[PDB]
């Protein structure tokens, strides 16, 4: 019979609203936490001075 | 050789000292901890039949005997005391699962509502008369100049309807003060103790709030085998039922927000 | 397991997130929504600390990298960085672990929130807990940002937080004077007086010489005010202790707030507006 | 919305109560009490009677001595210009013997006041102690006060008496002064090579921690089962309630285990008395047995090393 | 948990759908990051 | 990609009230989490003055 | 393990619902935490300039 | 605990396969890591 | 010893369930704890550069 | 520990294979370490 | 002698579930107790380079 | 205890040869370990 | 041995239980505390390289 057309049934243990709830919140703190991340590396987009150097557009 | 530099000094040593006195007191005050509570509830005990008793490490230490004052009693701990049903049934079969109570929440008896057996006798002040009384036993008490007399107010519940209105004062003889209110229940005119602990003023209004219960609950208040004291038993009984109300008294105090 | 007299009280509900979701037990631990939270923050932390002592300051073979315990530590960045989040490696990974405490110890104020609202009880003790939360803030999160940058932070290790507290206190040349030092000094002190008085007071009733029955109210008031003359009475006490204990917490984090963004001279120098007061 | 138990929010009187009845040879009780309006918005509004033995006069007797002694001493250091004494009074004390003296009974002008007051603090501490077990014995009670206030005597006895004997030096002992005794503290430290590295004194900061840890925790607890008699500890130590049951269980589902209404004021006892033993034992050793703290860590490799970015040459070894 | 076998399969439908739908304007987010900036 | 939406039932699941002043806070934070790391990096507007630096309108 | 065909028997003793939660926590952490420690290191992916210098496409 | 030894069979073959699932992403995820770069 | 047993007894003795979960959670840690103990020493296996040095392969 | 003594036979049983299934694994892994590199 | 007349009754005084559970903590925790503290002296086993340095002498 | 004077019979027979194959494999690593790395 | 003869008696008045372990209590203490003063002076007989120095069994 295979799989996939009763993981519907996982509600049967799992209550929706709340699951939902908790996976909001996964979604907001793992989103802060990757953007701090990427953050913490070279691929960083705000001291970068895009397009033009910020620190040094105003010292002249 | 006049240095020889010893590696081991007296703060070592000292410090090995401490640590052993240490190792022995954490353990004396965990089995001090053990005095109630004891031995734990598991389905191991019951799917043993017994045969495993849950009780960690330390072990429990030997009963120790209180010896009340006054032709009280002699109390024990550790005892031995008669497992007591739960009035709910479990919320999943499954171990560590919350029971829902049985019935109407607040008469349930169970959850915020709970209480055990305390003595079906009185607190004794040091001569040995009741302690907690009202001032209409305990003539000599008296409100304190500047205070608002509670005696008058209206008590009134959660959802703002009156309950009732402040017959008395219950107070204490060996720590003078506001142990209890009671109240004039209007719905039935019966008498009702009201914990001070549950109970906020709003002395320019004369008024005595209460979140814990709604004023229809008053109706329901556990009662006194005796108008003019009461016993150990039925403080607990008097509390747990307005403590009830902190989760059942609304079908909203049950949680979640979200 | 439960204590003896637990399964009574175990009623369903009370979260203020998840409802039944994560309402349940282990063990005796109640779990609850902000539990799984916590344990995520908690464990996610720990298990770092756990990669910066197995890394240390200079790389996993250097001399300075170390398992002792009293010398493993993970210091913030330095003050270069200011508020922008620095490199794992420079002060980065202590950024992190910090998120990760106080994440932890706000959920675990919130799931003792979620006890309080199961078993009906007054919200003192997590209200409490969140001072030394908010102590834990100045000292990590407040003073570094007022301070515009991170590194002002204290180190996490045994003995380099020690250090800290000690060349941060000794940039003011004697820290000692600093008046709300004072203060939460004294608190701390107090309530070491009244906690011992308490305990003393209690366990010297309810056990009294052989030959005598548990003691009385009127015994412990007759007793502090045979000494003293005076007897604040046992609610009282509990609510004193209370006072004591949170508001020691309170003065120190208000005297380290103060020390940097507030006052930046020496701290005995700040009482000279007593000896310059036109009286004298 | 719900009180909180700060304030009594409406007070009670009865006839002041002179307590229970001391047996005979405990003399009677003195002075007759009045009611604080504002004590009792937050405790026992009662003040006194109290009691005053033999021990008890002899103690206020002597401790006044003292307080005489150093206030005094600290207004002719300021020349008797008690404005002068007004204003710098934080900054006045009387200091210790000088060590050209060494544990010689020194003259009136160079110390040997501070030895006078504390001789008679001393001993009028010591004579406070007794006082409390008399008191505690009248009531039947136990010992439990006396054997804490005797671990602080304890610390005192080791910071001004015996650390300055056993270094044969008065001068070690502290002075009496507000910053002055702060001084103290902090030169203390410093002579000994940053008392941070001491182990005990880092036990005692622990135990000091923990009294407010623990202070702050039970009262929290007793005040939030205070709406089922919780504060009345003593029965619900002998017939436990649903105070001591709710209140051990909001441990137990926080962090796994508890303890009981009787056993937590054991908890809170022993780590009170914990502060002060760590403490005078951390102060027993200093100067005697180690002199240098932050070297006696680096011996036993507790001190850590950090990458070493900022330095300075030694002109002693130019 | 207060549903039957055919109020499990509703909400599931709609979930899905939803799920996938952020996970759709996820990749478009992760495509626009890609072209002005790939990282590989 | 499946056929039911009317995704209005969510608020038969969940409190509306509660969820209006948790969006407005977390659109709070968020904008000064936002605002502090923008300032203190490279795009920042504050430690620039324009048209000149204003502290260096007074050598003196 | 259990690997012996009456290894279904594991769930009459390990509740589904709590060895499931504490499986996604476990998971969700221990992912978390290999990812950073990855990024920590040589391995880094983010702090390499790939494929392209990107602090020269900016500053100087 | 919940469950019947019927019921201990259907959760049971959800939770094998599922979990193999998992396995499957992640042995793919590794194949994936190893051909771009090289780790051991 | 060619004895792969004695008496299996042994379950009537000790919690078949507490065993279980006690096994997985100290071999997780231990697990942990060992790969830990591991990357601190010489005997570490990503911050060694294999198979090729990564962070000097490209731009730098 | 209110189990029967069949199943504490069959418990035993695929506990057992169990216990090896990990501890097979386990030589696999710490045999090839050995032959990527060795420590000792 | 030291013959022991009967070590049997052993377990009738001191019960066997719990002398066992003894017996497991105490020997893993003297078990990591020990290991550590032959890895903290001369008889340390890891670091010693074997059987080639692995850093800055290892393949890279 | 709460054992007959039977099954501390068998506990006991169990037991001693359990904690024998316990110190079998503990002389034999010692063994090893004495081997490999001889300490005195 | 008393030595004669009512000093028996001494346990009509003392705890026997208590004298004890009193006595145990303040042996098992006091050979600590000597032990340590010996170990601290003239008679330590470890740290002193009797008969031969160990530290000196290789260079450490
Ligand atoms: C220079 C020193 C040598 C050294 C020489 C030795 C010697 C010599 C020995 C070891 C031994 C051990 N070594 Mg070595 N070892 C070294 C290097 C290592 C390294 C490494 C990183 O290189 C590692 C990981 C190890 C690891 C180990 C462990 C596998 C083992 C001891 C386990 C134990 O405590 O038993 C735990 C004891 C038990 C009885 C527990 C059995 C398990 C039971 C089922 C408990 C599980 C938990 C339980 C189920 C919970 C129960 C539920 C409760 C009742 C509620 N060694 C170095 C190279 N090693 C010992 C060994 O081989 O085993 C004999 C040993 O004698
Ligand atoms: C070094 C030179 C200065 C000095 C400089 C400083 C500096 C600098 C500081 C202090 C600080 C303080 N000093 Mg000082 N101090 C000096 C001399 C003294 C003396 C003395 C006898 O002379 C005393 C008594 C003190 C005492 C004090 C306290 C008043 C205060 C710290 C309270 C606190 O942290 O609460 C707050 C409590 C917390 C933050 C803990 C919060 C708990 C969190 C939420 C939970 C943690 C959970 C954690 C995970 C637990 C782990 C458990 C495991 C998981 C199982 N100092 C010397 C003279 N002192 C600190 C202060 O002012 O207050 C902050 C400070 O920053
Ligand atoms: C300043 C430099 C050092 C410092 C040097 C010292 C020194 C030196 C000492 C302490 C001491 C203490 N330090 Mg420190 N300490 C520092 C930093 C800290 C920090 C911090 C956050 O950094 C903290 C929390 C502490 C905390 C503590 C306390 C835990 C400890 C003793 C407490 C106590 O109450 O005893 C005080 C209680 C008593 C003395 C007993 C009081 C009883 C008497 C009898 C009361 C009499 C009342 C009287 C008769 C009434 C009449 C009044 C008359 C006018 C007199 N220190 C810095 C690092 N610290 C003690 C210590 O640890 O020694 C090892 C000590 O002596
Ligand atoms: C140079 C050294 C080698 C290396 C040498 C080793 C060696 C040697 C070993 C490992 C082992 C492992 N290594 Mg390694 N390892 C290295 C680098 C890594 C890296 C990395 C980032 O580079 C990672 C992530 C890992 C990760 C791992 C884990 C996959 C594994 C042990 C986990 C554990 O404790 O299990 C805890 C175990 C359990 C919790 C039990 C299993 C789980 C359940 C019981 C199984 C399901 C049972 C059944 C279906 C019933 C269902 C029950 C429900 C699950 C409840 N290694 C380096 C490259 N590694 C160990 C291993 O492989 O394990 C076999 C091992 O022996
Ligand atoms: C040997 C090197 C150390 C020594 C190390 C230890 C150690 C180690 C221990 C003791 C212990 C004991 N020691 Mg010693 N002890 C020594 C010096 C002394 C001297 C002394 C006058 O010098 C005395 C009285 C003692 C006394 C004793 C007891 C107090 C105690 C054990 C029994 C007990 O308590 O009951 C009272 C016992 C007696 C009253 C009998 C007195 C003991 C002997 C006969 C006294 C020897 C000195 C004596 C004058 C004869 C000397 C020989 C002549 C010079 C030729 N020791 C020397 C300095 N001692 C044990 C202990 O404290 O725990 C129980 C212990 O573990
Ligand atoms: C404010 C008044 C006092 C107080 C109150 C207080 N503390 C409290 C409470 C209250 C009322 C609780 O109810 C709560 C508790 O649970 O009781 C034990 C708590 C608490 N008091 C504790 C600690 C504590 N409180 C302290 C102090 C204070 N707390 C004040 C003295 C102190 C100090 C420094 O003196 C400490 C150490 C905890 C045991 C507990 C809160 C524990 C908790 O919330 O657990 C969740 C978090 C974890 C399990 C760890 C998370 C892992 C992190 C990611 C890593 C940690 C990094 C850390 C920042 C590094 C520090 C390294 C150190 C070596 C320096
Ligand atoms: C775990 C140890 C903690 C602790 C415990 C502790 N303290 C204690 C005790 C205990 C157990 C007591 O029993 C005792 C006590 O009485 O408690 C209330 C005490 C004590 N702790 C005190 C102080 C104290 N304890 C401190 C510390 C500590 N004590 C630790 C925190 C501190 C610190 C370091 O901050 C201080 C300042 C005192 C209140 C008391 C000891 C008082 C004492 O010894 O008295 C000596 C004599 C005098 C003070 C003279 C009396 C002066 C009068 C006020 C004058 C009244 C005049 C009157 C009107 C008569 C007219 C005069 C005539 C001559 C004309
Ligand atoms: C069994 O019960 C018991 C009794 O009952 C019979 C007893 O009577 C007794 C006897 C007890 C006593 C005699 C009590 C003794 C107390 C002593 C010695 C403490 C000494 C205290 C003082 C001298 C007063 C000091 C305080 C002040 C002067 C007030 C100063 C106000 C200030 C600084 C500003 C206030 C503002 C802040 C602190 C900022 C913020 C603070 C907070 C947020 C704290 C919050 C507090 C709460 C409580 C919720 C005991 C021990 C007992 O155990
Ligand atoms: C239901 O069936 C009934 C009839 C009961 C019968 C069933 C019976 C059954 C199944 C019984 C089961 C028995 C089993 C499985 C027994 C197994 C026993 C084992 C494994 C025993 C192990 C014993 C280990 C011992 C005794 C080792 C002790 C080691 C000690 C005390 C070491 C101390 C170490 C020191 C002091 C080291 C110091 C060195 C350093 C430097 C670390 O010190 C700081
Ligand atoms: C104008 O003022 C009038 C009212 C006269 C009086 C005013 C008095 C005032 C205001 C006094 C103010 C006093 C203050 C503020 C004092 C503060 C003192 C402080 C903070 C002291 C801090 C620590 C002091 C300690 C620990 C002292 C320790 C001293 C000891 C332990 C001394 C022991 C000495 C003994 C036992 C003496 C032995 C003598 C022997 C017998 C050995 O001689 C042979
Ligand atoms: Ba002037
Ligand atoms: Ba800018
Ligand atoms: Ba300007
Ligand atoms: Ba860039
Ligand atoms: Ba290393
Ligand atoms: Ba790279
Ligand atoms: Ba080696
Ligand atoms: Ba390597
Ligand atoms: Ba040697
Ligand atoms: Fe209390």
């Amino acid at each position: 019979f295979t799989m996939n057309a009763n993981l519907y049934k996982i509600w049967l243990i799992l209550d929706p609203r709340r699951v939902l709830v908790s996976i909001v919140a996964f979604q907001i703190v793992l989103g802060l936490l990757i953007h701090m991340i990427v953050l913490s590396t070279d691929l960083n987009w705000l001291d970068d001075n895009i397009p033009v150097s910020y620190q040094a557009l105003g010292k002249k | 050789s006049a240095g020889i530099t010893h590696y081991i000094d007296a703060a070592q040593i000292t410090i090995w000292a401490f640590w052993l006195f240490f190792f022995g007191l954490i353990i004396y005050l965990r089995r001090e901890d053990k005095r109630e509570g004891y031995p734990l509830d598991s389905d191991r005990t019951e799917r043993s039949g017994g045969r495993v008793k849950v009780v960690g490490f330390p072990d429990l230490p030997d009963p120790k005997t209180f010896v009340l004052p006054h032709n009280g009693g002699t109390v024990v701990a550790p005892r031995v005391e008669a497992p007591v049903a739960v009035n709910a049934t479990p919320f999943s079969p499954a171990p560590g699962s919350p029971l829902v109570p049985n019935g109407d929440p607040m008469l349930s008896g169970f959850g915020p509502a709970a209480s055990p057996d305390r003595p079906k006798h009185c607190d004794l002040t040091f001569e040995g008369l009741p302690k907690i009384v009202p001032m209409r036993v305990a003539k000599e008490f008296s409100i304190a100049e500047g205070d608002p007399d509670p005696r008058g107010m209206t008590v009134v519940g959660l959802d703002g309807e009156v309950a009732g209105t402040v017959s008395d004062v219950w107070v204490d003889r060996s720590e003078p003060q506001i142990r209890y209110l009671e109240v004039e229940v209007a719905a039935n005119k019966k008498k009702v103790l009201l914990p001070i602990g549950f109970s906020r003023f709003d002395k320019k209004a004369r008024k005595v709030k209460v979140d814990a219960i709604k004023a229809a609950h008053f109706a329901n208040v556990p009662t006194l085998s005796n108008p003019d004291q009461v016993t150990l038993y039925e403080e607990d009984k008097v509390c747990a039922y307005y403590a009830g109300g902190k989760l059942y008294a609304t079908a909203e105090r049950a949680g979640p927000l979200l | 397991a439960m204590l003896s007299f637990e399964k009574k009280y175990r009623v369903r509900g009370g979260t203020l997130i998840g409802g039944d979701l994560f309402d349940f037990w282990v063990g005796p631990f109640y779990v609850g929504f902000f539990g799984v939270v916590g344990f995520c923050f908690t464990l996610l932390g720990v298990l770092l600390i756990v990669w910066g002592a197995t890394i240390g300051p200079t790389g996993p073979t250097s001399d300075l990298q170390t398992y002792n315990l009293w010398r493993i530590s993970i210091a913030p960045p330095d003050l270069s960085y200011g508020l922008r989040m620095a490199p794992l490696t420079e002060g980065g990974l202590w950024q992190i672990i910090t998120i990760c405490a106080a994440g932890a110890f706000i959920s675990w104020a919130l799931r003792e929130v979620e006890i309080c609202r199961k078993l009906g009880i007054g919200f003192h003790v997590p209200f409490a807990f969140s001072f030394a939360i908010g102590a834990y803030l100045v000292l990590v999160f407040v003073r570094p940002l007022l301070m515009g940058a991170w590194g002002h932070g204290f180190p996490y290790g045994i003995l380099s937080h020690l250090d800290w507290v000690s060349n941060v206190g000794y940039q003011f040349l004697h820290f000692h004077y600093n008046p709300a030092h004072m203060l939460a000094i004294s608190f701390f002190f107090t309530n070491c007086l009244a906690l011992s008085m308490h305990g003393s007071l209690i366990l010297s009733v309810t056990n009294p010489q052989k030959g005598e029955p548990v003691k009385t109210s009127e015994h412990e008031n007759t007793f502090f005010r045979d000494i003293v003359g005076y007897s604040i009475g046992a609610l009282a006490i509990h609510r004193l202790g209370l006072f004591l204990a949170l508001s020691a917490a309170f003065w120190s984090a208000v005297c380290i707030l103060i020390s940097g963004p507030f006052w930046t001279r020496g701290w005995p120098e700040w009482w000279n507006w007593w000896l310059e007061l036109p009286l004298w | 919305p719900e009180y909180q138990n700060i304030f009594t929010a409406v007070q009670v009187r009865a006839p002041a109560y002179p307590g229970v009845p001391l047996p005979k040879g405990n003399l009677p009780r003195i002075g007759r009490p009045i009611f604080s309006y504002w004590l009792g918005k937050i405790g026992d509004a009662q003040i006194g009677p109290i009691y005053l033995g033999l021990t008890g006069t002899l103690s206020i007797f002597f401790g006044l001595v003292a307080i005489s002694i150093i206030g005094f001493n600290m207004l002719a250091s300021v020349h008797w210009d008690v404005f002068q004494f007004l204003k710098h009074f934080f900054w006045l004390g009387l200091e210790p013997p000088p060590p050209q003296y060494g544990l010689r009974i020194p003259p009136l002008s160079e110390g040997g006041w501070w030895l006078m007051a504390g001789l008679f603090l001393t001993l009028s501490i010591l004579l406070w102690w007794v006082r409390t077990y008399k008191r505690a014995e009248a009531l039947g009670m136990s010992q439990h006060l006396s054997w804490a206030f005797a671990a602080a005597i304890f610390f005192y006895l080791v910071l001004g008496f015996i650390r300055p004997v056993m270094m044969g030096s008065w001068a070690k002992a502290v002075p009496f002064g507000i910053f002055p005794h702060l001084d103290w503290t902090a030169a203390f430290s410093i002579r000994y090579g940053n008392l941070y590295y001491n182990p005990f004194h880092m036990l005692s900061i622990a135990f000091l921690y923990g009294s407010a840890l623990l202070f702050a925790m039970h009262g929290a607890t007793i005040l939030s089962v205070s709406r089922f008699g919780g504060d009345r500890e003593i029965d619900q130590i002998t017939h436990r309630g649903t105070a001591a049951e709710r209140a051990a269980l909001f441990w137990r589902w926080t962090m796994g285990f508890n303890v009981t209404m009787e056993s937590i004021h054991r908890w809170a006892w022993w780590c009170a008395v914990l502060t002060v033993i760590t403490a005078g034992i951390g102060i027993l050793l200093s100067g005697t047995v180690v002199d240098n703290w932050y070297l006696w860590a680096v011996k036993h490799g507790m001190a850590p090393a950090y990458p070493e970015v900022v330095t300075a040459v030694n002109p002693y070894e130019t | 948990t207060g549903l039957t076998d055919d109020e499990a399969k509703e909400f599931h439908a709609i979930f899905m759908q939803s799920m996938y739908a952020w996970f759709g304007l996820v990749v478009i987010a992760h495509l626009l990051a890609w072209l002005y900036r790939p990282w590989l």
